[PDB]
């Protein structure tokens, strides 16, 4: 039976596929997706941007410009949401739940697609700075003859706060998409999928700062994605008002790096990032 | 967002004619630009297949190629050419702009070796910020009467050109001799074409960061004014043997000082989980030497070569060495403005170039903020 | 642990050659460095399959080989081109460390005679100390105007290399006639390929001791003065019958006096019971005599041959009486002195080998110590 069970799949109708193919849309791996996604949203900012008009309808028309999908496996993205918001945060609350069938659904858990969500969250909140520190630097673009201190000593700014989170995403890009990714693949090659999936997953939001173990870690990051988008709204007739700004992102990233090294102390994955936000400094 | 390029005078014309068939090889692209049977998104450079080829002698030899299906010497009169030709030419960059669902940015290949494009290339410069401001522009010139067209082209290039990529032909033929033993034109550009050819290979690959033009600019240069790069392509074998053999004076495209940002693209397979510990040992060892005031880092990204075409590496850095090149090319013109309308032009060039020169030096310093 | 190999010299360069095609035939590897199909650990000469080797005329001979996908005559001549190529060649050497995992030793072959030897081999060993100071280096120097290359190469050797093992062509020319009737070169060198061959058995198959270099030479050298050592080859039958022609002089390339420590390596399938019999008859017959001031002991050790191409067997000896040929070549440089910018070089050198050959002279006494 079991033998015809397999079988029936190839020769008719592919886990090595799924998963390999989530990550393509959840974990963000696939590019011209994510930066044509998160690209879309953050154009418009209540009412409006929550009826299933408009993002249940965003995601169709996101997959056209993926260049990569547009399959079975592509279809069943329901984009979702959790909570109504309200009403200058960091904070966007949205969901994308993958979705699949019955001889596959005994295997991958609807608990851990619930994980996903939870380590998705945080990616999405990411783009929210490369896209809106990638305005300021647009923004500015066009304001160019003006040239005078109160101009270069301003620019500087974006490139030193540009740094901190260009090197903070490829810390991230190295732990939760590669390296977590070559085990689990190498791995596998039936209980033990079961496991083996709950340890590939688990990995992931562990190198991903979001346990509570290491949450004091990633309190502080708040702090600096909030001055980031601070920076966004002072688009010189208030510049003092942005010289105080940057100088509580100076101190909070000078912060960062002793709270992480005296947490050294007591997880070999944390090792990497005091390598990665220091290097000929202090 | 498409990507276009354009090829001026002898030179552009040449390097972007093997870098057209370098990069048409990548695919499964035949000659005659039909695709063969034999994931790549190959949408950015071509159109349905057609390449975004802007030619601007040689051109008849282009076209007795096999690949003819896909498609003075003063300064001042290379400018005064790309004003009698304003509107002609311009209404095929039009055609094709708008054409394009979403224009990205403006690759430009061209020599500053006192050639007609050499003035060519300072008129475009002017027009592509005058009528499309919100379009990158980025550059692969090529360096060395010869001092007057190559110092005058900088004056536009340091305010025009948000980006710019140095190739001296010098360090070249160094690479020639040594490990080629060539002792020609067409031999030495078989390694030029090789090095755009990987400083796209995030860009026709799709891949988690950098996936646009504006992703791989932004982190390195700091400053309008500081824009200037200079590459690095090792395999001519784990991590550890790439970078290294990379930071050498003996690969660097080039003829205190310390960095700004280096980017290093590996486009093979190897195992990901030693990225870390090769970045650990050029730490401790300290084999370069970075800016004392702001953090600055080293980062890296994989990708995937070409399937039908072994570990690749290309190095991206920002080198306020490069300072050095333009001091011997200044040199040269007082030299030469001692010995021989207005001639005014020439001291304003001459006068924005040594601002830069200044800007440069300035770096380097512990208190380079105000 | 690996171990990185150099060749200098012509006649370094041709040792090197036929010392690699000797150990890629015991492996099954194929001429073109491919694994043939027809245990034996051989990460330690070959790298994942290229040899860890770096050559420095003679190259064209080697390239022309079917092998060729397996990659003045003044002392101050060779030493000024060194420094001349000092960069050039040390990229070549630090990537190969870094490649490796853990980097151990430095095999070098080089000839004091050869004028590239005595000019390129001597400026290394004192770089080789500077750079890398943790390092062993071990070289296969062979003895042969003459006399000044040789002296003045042995004022480096007494200080930079840790270890050394020595081959006079006077014994092996020798050799070459009585047991072998050749009377060239590329005879004579055939039994100095099966020198450094068996020399490293122990190392490219597991066994229980002697996993490294230092596994092997550390047993001999006790004191940083007395580190010289001679080698011999008996097969050109059990246990006791291959010790007895070992001792023999007839047989080890040489031209009180006693022993300081012994090296015995088996390469056959002997029954490893009756060694400790054959030891003790060794002890009774007394027929070498040795130090009395110290502890010391001799030692055998066990291999398998090559099962893809029978006793054999080398020995490793310490002895005293090599500060002859020593005194032989220094009594002909005081001999060219009086009969023929500082000349003040050549002058310490011969003060500090007077210390090695009063060290070891001295050695042979009840009262070596202080
Ligand atoms: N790097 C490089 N430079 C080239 C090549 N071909 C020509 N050049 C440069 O182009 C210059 C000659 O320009 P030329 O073709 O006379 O200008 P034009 O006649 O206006 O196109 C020389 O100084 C060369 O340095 C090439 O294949 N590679
Ligand atoms: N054992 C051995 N010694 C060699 C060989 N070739 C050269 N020599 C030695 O090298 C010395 C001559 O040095 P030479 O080759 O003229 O130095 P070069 O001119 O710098 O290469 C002689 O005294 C030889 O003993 C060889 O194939 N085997």
């Amino acid at each position: 039976v079991n033998k015809a069970a397999v079988d029936y799949f190839f020769v008719e109708l592919h886990l090595e596929a799924h998963y390999e193919a989530l990550r393509h849309f959840l974990l963000m791996e696939d590019g011209e997706f994510a930066q044509s996604l998160s690209d879309l949203l953050f154009e418009k900012l209540p009412g409006e941007l929550l009826n299933p008009l408009v993002l249940n309808s965003v995601l169709s028309k996101a997959l056209q410009c993926s260049l990569h999908g547009d399959t079975p496996h592509a279809s069943n993205l329901s984009l979702a949401l959790k909570y109504l918001p309200e009403v200058p945060d960091v904070l966007s609350c949205l969901e994308l739940r993958y979705k699949v069938d019955w001889p596959l659904n005994i295997v991958i858990t609807e608990g851990c697609v619930s994980k996903y969500s939870g380590v998705f969250s945080f990616l999405l909140q990411l783009k929210l700075m490369m896209w809106a520190l990638k305005d300021v630097c647009f923004h500015l673009k066009r304001t160019a003859m003006a040239g005078s201190v109160q101009f270069r000593q301003l620019q500087l700014f974006k490139h030193e706060m540009q740094h901190f989170v260009k090197v903070i995403q490829g810390y991230i890009a190295n732990q939760i998409l590669h390296v977590t990714w070559c085990e689990f693949r190498a791995r596998l090659a039936l209980e033990e999928i079961q496991r083996a999936h709950a340890e590939y997953l688990h990995k992931a939001v562990f190198r991903g700062l979001l346990t509570e173990k290491a949450a004091p870690v990633m309190n502080v990051i708040h702090s600096i994605f909030s001055l980031v988008l601070k920076f966004r709204s002072q688009l010189h007739p208030n510049f003092a008002l942005m010289q105080q700004s940057y100088n509580t992102f100076k101190y909070y990233s000078h912060f960062l790096f002793k709270v992480v090294t005296k947490l050294v102390n007591r997880q070999p994955h944390l090792e990497d990032f005091l390598l990665r936000i220091n290097f000929n400094n202090y | 967002r498409e990507i276009i390029t354009l090829q001026l005078g002898q030179c552009g014309n040449q390097i972007g004619f093997e870098f057209w068939k370098q990069l048409c090889a990548e695919h499964g692209i035949s000659p005659e630009g039909i695709v063969e049977e034999f994931t790549d998104r190959k949408d950015v450079f071509f159109y349905q297949y057609i390449p975004r080829a802007v030619l601007l002698r040689v051109i008849h030899s282009i076209l007795n190629s096999p690949y003819a299906k896909l498609y003075g010497n003063n300064w001042a009169s290379g400018f005064s050419q790309g004003e009698k030709i304003h509107e002609d030419i311009f209404d095929i960059i039009d055609r094709e702009a708008d054409g394009s669902d979403s224009l990205e940015g403006f690759v430009l290949c061209h020599s500053i070796a006192g050639g007609t494009g050499s003035g060519l290339g300072s008129y475009l410069l002017e027009r592509l910020n005058d009528r499309y401001p919100k379009k990158l522009v980025q550059t692969y010139s090529v360096f060395p009467v010869q001092p007057y067209n190559s110092l005058l082209t900088l004056k536009r290039l340091t305010q025009n050109a948000d980006c710019l990529v140095v190739l001296d032909n010098t360090a070249l033929n160094r690479i020639a001799t040594d490990r080629l033993h060539i002792q020609s034109f067409s031999q030495i550009n078989q390694l030029v074409s090789t090095i755009m050819s990987a400083s796209t290979t995030t860009l026709r690959y799709p891949g988690y960061m950098n996936n646009d033009l504006i992703g791989l600019i932004a982190s390195l240069i700091p400053t309008p004014r500081l824009h200037f790069l200079m590459t690095g392509y090792t395999p001519l074998t784990t991590v550890l043997d790439v970078m290294r053999r990379l930071l050498q004076p003996k690969n660097v495209m080039v003829s205190n000082h310390c960095y700004i940002a280096i980017l290093n693209i590996i486009q093979g397979e190897v195992d990901p989980t030693q990225v870390h510990k090769s970045l650990q040992r050029i730490r401790e060892r300290k084999l370069a030497n970075f800016i004392p005031w702001g953090p600055a880092s080293i980062q890296v990204a994989l990708s995937r070569k070409s399937p039908y075409l072994r570990v690749s590496g290309l190095m991206m850095a920002n080198h306020t060495s490069i300072s050095s090149l333009f001091e011997r090319t200044c040199r040269q013109y007082d030299k030469l403005r001692k010995r021989e309308d207005n001639f005014d032009e020439m001291d304003t060039s001459r006068e924005i170039v040594q601002q830069l020169i200044d800007e440069y030096h300035a770096a380097t310093r512990p208190d380079y903020i105000s």
